[PDB]
This record gives C-alpha cells, sequence and structure tokens, in this order.
C-alpha cells in the first residue's frame, strides 16, 4: 500500500483522489494520503474553493516513483514531484504517519469500482497521450484541447487522443464510400485496431481515461472522444464477440459512476440513442442499456 | 451554410457552381400482384445537375438496371447520386470544377460530402429554397431522353434555350423556376399555356418554345395565375 505525501495545505482546496473526495481547509493540518492500492493508475485531483473553475489533477502508479503534492504560491497550485531520496521519502512519510495527518484511500473490500473504470488503463499509454516526458506522472485539467480540437492552440498543453472522423480519407475507402460510411467495420477493425491501437486493450484503455478526464475535469475533448470511440464500435457491423462483452462491461460501470447531476452535460443524447437503439449493436449492450434506462430515461 | 432568400444573388456571381437534385433519381409505379399484394416497378430516372449561371444541364440518366438484385432502393439512391456527382466533377478539367455544389434536399449532404472527400475545396451546402426541380420530367424532351434510355447515359442541355442572348441569369433562373412551379402545381393547365398557341414553336435544339420577349411577358402572367389559383383551388380562397 503506497502513499502520497503533501508538504502542507496552504490554500482552502477539495482534494479527490480517484472517486473518492475531501474539503481541506486553509492551513488545516493534512499530510497526504496513505493505503493506495498498488497495481491501478490513479488520479489525484483539485479544486479550489475560491475559484471553482479549473479543476486539475495528476495521473500516476506508485510502482513508477515516489510522488508527493506540494502548494506552489508563485504557480498557485498544487504540484505533483518526484523525490528521487527513498530514505528522506519513507521517513517522511513514517512520521507524517505517526501524526495520523495521512487520510487512508477509503475502499471498501467488496468494491471493484475503480478497477473497473482502470481495467485496461496503463501509464505508459496515458504518457503518450499527455506528453511531458521528464515526469513519471501526467497533469490534466479543464481546459486543455485535444489535437482534434486544435485542427479544427499550444501543442506541449495538448491531449493528443487518436484523431477518429467519419467522414476522412482514413475512414472511407475509395470505392466503398457508402459501404464504409454506413458499416464502419473496416476503420475500427483494420484501420484503428489491427493499424493504429493494435489490440483491443489499449484501445479500451484510451477510451477509459477519455471517459475518466470528461468526468474528473470536465473536460470537453475527453467527452468527445469517449463518445466518438463508443460510436466507433456500434456503428461496425462486425466486431469481434469479446470486445462487445467487454464494452458492455467497461460502459455500465462508467454509466453508474457518473454523477447523477452531470448526466446532462456528459451524455451525448444522439450517441446514446443511436448506439442503443439504431446500430448494428443495439442488442448487445445489455448491462448498459438497462442501466441506462433505469438511471437515465430523459435522455432517452 | 444553408442557401436561402438572403444570399440568393451569390447564384449568379462567376464562382463556379451546380444544384443537385436528386427526387428523379429512384423513381417506381406501385401496383398489385396476382396474389393481390403489393409490388413496385422502377422506371428510368436521372440526376438533375444545374448551373443557375450558365444554365448547362448535366442529366444523368439512372436506368433501371442499376437497382437490380439492390436492397434500400431508397437510400442506395443518394450514395449513387453522389457516385455520379463526383464522377461528373473528376471528368471536368480542373478550371471547370465548381467550387461549391448545393443539393436540394438535405439528405444529400453526408452522401456527397463523403463521395467528395478528394474534394476539400468544394463546399457542400443545403439550401432553404423549395425548388422546383422534381418537375424536370414534365419537360417533354427530358423525360422523353429517360424513359427512352437503354444503359446508362449522359445528357448535356441548356435549359435556358437561348435566353442568355436577351436577359440576364437572375432573370433566366426566376423564368426557369417559374416554369417548373406551374408545372409542379398543375401540369395540364401550366402545359396548355405553352402550347396554345400554335404558330410558336420549340426548336429542335430547345427545350421551350422560341416566345418573343413580350410573350414571355403574358405567358409569366398566366403562370402567376395558375400558381395562385391552384393555390385557391387547394386551400379554398
Ligand atoms: C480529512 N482529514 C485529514 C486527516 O486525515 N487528518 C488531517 C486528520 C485525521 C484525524 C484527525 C484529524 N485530522
Amino acid at each position: 500500500m503506497n502513499t502520497v505525501p503533501f508538504t502542507s495545505a496552504p490554500i482552502e482546496v477539495t482534494i479527490g483522489i480517484d472517486q473518492y473526495s475531501f474539503n481541506v481547509k486553509e492551513n488545516q493540518p493534512f499530510h497526504g494520503i496513505k493505503d493506495i492500492p498498488i497495481g491501478h493508475v490513479h488520479v489525484i485531483h483539485f479544486q479550489h474553493a475560491d475559484n471553482s473553475s479549473m479543476r486539475y489533477g495528476y495521473w500516476f502508479d506508485c510502482r513508477m516513483g515516489n510522488f508527493y503534492i506540494q502548494y506552489d504560491p508563485k504557480d498557485g497550485l498544487y504540484k505533483m514531484m518526484e523525490e528521487r531520496d527513498g530514505a528522506k521519502f519513507e521517513n517522511i512519510v513514517h512520521n507524517f504517519k505517526e501524526r495520523q495527518m495521512m487520510v487512508s484511500y477509503p475502499k471498501i473490500d467488496e468494491d471493484d469500482t475503480w478497477y473497473n473504470l482502470t481495467e485496461f488503463v496503463q501509464m505508459d499509454k496515458i504518457r503518450k497521450i499527455v506528453r511531458k516526458d521528464e515526469n513519471q506522472f501526467s497533469y490534466v485539467d479543464s481546459s486543455m484541447t485535444t489535437v482534434q480540437e486544435n485542427e479544427l492552440s499550444d501543442p506541449a498543453h495538448s491531449l493528443n487522443y487518436t484523431v477518429i472522423n467519419f467522414k476522412s480519407r482514413e475512414a472511407i475507402r475509395p470505392g466503398h464510400e457508402m459501404e464504409d460510411f454506413l458499416d464502419k467495420s473496416y476503420y475500427l477493425n483494420t484501420v484503428m485496431l489491427q493499424g493504429i491501437f493494435k489490440n483491443s486493450s489499449n484501445y479500451f484503455g484510451e477510451l477509459q481515461f477519455a471517459f475518466l478526464n470528461a468526468m474528473f475535469f470536465g473536460n470537453y475533448g475527453s467527452s468527445l472522444q469517449w463518445h466518438a470511440m463508443i460510436e466507433l464500435i456500434c456503428s461496425s457491423a462486425t466486431v469481434p464477440k469479446h470486445m462487445l462483452d467487454k464494452l458492455d462491461e467497461i460502459l455500465y460501470y462508467q454509466i453508474k459512476t457518473l454523477p447523477e447531476q452531470y448526466s446532462d452535460i456528459l451524455l451525448n443524447e444522439r450517441v446514446w440513442n443511436i448506439c442503443l437503439y439504431s446500430s448494428f449493436q443495439k442488442n448487445s449492450l445489455h448491462n448498459t442499456e438497462k442501466i441506462m434506462e433505469n438511471k437515465y430515461p430523459e435522455l432517452l | 451554410g444553408a442557401m436561402n432568400s438572403s444570399n440568393y444573388a451569390e447564384l449568379f456571381n462567376n464562382d463556379i457552381k451546380l444544384f443537385v437534385d436528386d427526387t428523379n433519381v429512384y423513381r417506381v409505379t406501385v401496383h398489385k400482384t396476382f396474389e393481390g399484394n403489393v409490388a413496385t416497378k422502377a422506371i428510368n430516372g436521372c440526376i438533375f445537375t444545374l448551373n443557375p449561371k450558365t444554365g448547362h444541364l448535366f442529366l444523368k440518366i439512372i436506368h433501371t438496371s442499376v437497382w437490380a438484385g439492390q436492397k434500400r432502393l431508397s437510400q442506395l439512391a443518394k450514395w449513387k447520386t453522389a457516385e455520379e456527382v463526383s464522377a461528373l466533377v473528376r471528368s471536368l478539367p480542373k478550371e471547370e470544377q465548381p467550387k461549391q455544389i448545393i443539393v436540394t434536399r438535405k439528405a444529400m449532404l453526408d452522401p456527397l460530402e463523403v463521395h467528395m472527400l478528394d474534394f476539400p475545396n468544394i463546399a457542400i451546402r443545403p439550401t432553404e429554397l423549395r425548388l422546383p426541380f422534381s418537375a424536370a420530367m414534365s419537360i417533354d424532351k427530358l423525360s422523353d431522353v429517360v424513359m427512352k434510355a437503354t444503359e446508362p447515359q449522359m445528357v448535356l442541355f441548356n435549359i435556358y434555350d437561348d435566353w442568355l442572348d436577351r436577359i440576364s441569369s437572375y432573370t433566366a433562373f426566376s423564368r426557369l423556376t417559374l416554369l417548373l412551379r406551374a408545372l409542379k402545381t398543375n401540369e395540364e393547365s401550366a402545359k396548355m399555356i405553352l402550347l396554345s398557341d400554335p404558330t410558336i414553336t420549340i426548336k429542335s435544339y430547345h427545350l421551350w418554345p422560341s416566345f418573343t420577349d413580350e410573350q414571355w411577358i403574358t405567358i409569366e402572367s398566366q403562370m402567376r395565375d395558375l400558381i395562385l389559383t391552384e393555390y385557391g383551388r387547394k386551400y379554398n380562397v
């Protein structure tokens, strides 16, 4: 079980760790998060009390280094940093542990929610979407635009999601215009799965990461990416049976976790109605359709 | 964006553009079977592709053999239309290719956009105008060449005859749309108006009769009367 210590908490802030959240008061003697499960990526995220504008945070994996948080009064935010001195870090954490100022990652033993939301998400792939190679962790915030959004302005600060565009030469084989547009199996299986992602696990990992950035930071381009990757599968007549079954599980847990009150902005009516009721895969997502109908029947 | 009353004169500027109307591509007769069920029989159709500045009409005849063994024909018809328009564009020299293509029905937007991906600089636009190009098959010479075709065929016409020698392309298009609107609202009456006077003939190389300027004003007035009337007869006013 790993730990992310905090030097201090100088400004009032809501701190998130994965799907959990704590409101920390200005100068509240508080010194980090312990008992973080090993084996998963994690996200630590922040919303200041004085400016609910800009949610921001850091994706990390404690197996890759010892990380801590420290507020920077010049740049005005909580920054993740790596401690290279391992004895210094163990000593800090142990002192913080004896002062009972570290919250315990509050996972219920029965609860597989985080695993189910991050099953295919890998740090190495996050770091290719979010390019900042000198750090082992990755910063994301509400305002960052995607490579595709920029095409339609700072590239260093972009989300380099895989570009999906249904009316593009990549998606449409010359001479199969109608066939490829109405049945996107070629684009899914040959261009994207075999060509770009190599396997379905990497595809699902990017889909899951896009959802999580949409949910935790309200990142609009991430939401667009999540829905495009759903729609590409649902609009393919020929999808491996194992992928459809896994997609249903992925989406079930995403819909289950979404805040009831954010459904209006994070769910695209057209895509979901098309995917559940018109698409080739309209009858292949039983778990997802049942939770959507019982939780968000207005959208449908 | 969409073409409407407000940007109407853009049709007659010097940027090459084409209207595409697909309403006569897939045509059927509906009939009873011996078992008393209903079936359709396709008849030849046509794509109506028109340069509104010059009057050049590219009439691609759609022979019924293109539907053989195909399903969802009304959907296929939009894609076939887009395939043929894309082929026409590719067949034209670069300096004759259009800078915009305006589709008369919004369901043509995605089929045409997809077929024209190789031409990113050609704008594909809808329109808010209710243009009467479906009535093109009420022009006898156009209907005749479509119905006689035994194979796919492209036939070239100038739908303005020689009008542009005497009037502008704005006025020629207004005359065309008035004639077609009339033929669509009451074909028999419209055609009676156009031919009542046997001394006015249609030249072999023309579609419409050889009216004088003064006779066109009378004709045009008669077509307005017809349309307002039918509008009464239809709504009772
Ligand atoms: C949100 N409480 C943060 C925390 O774990 N700390 C600071 C603590 C724990 C016990 C009692 C007082 N503070």
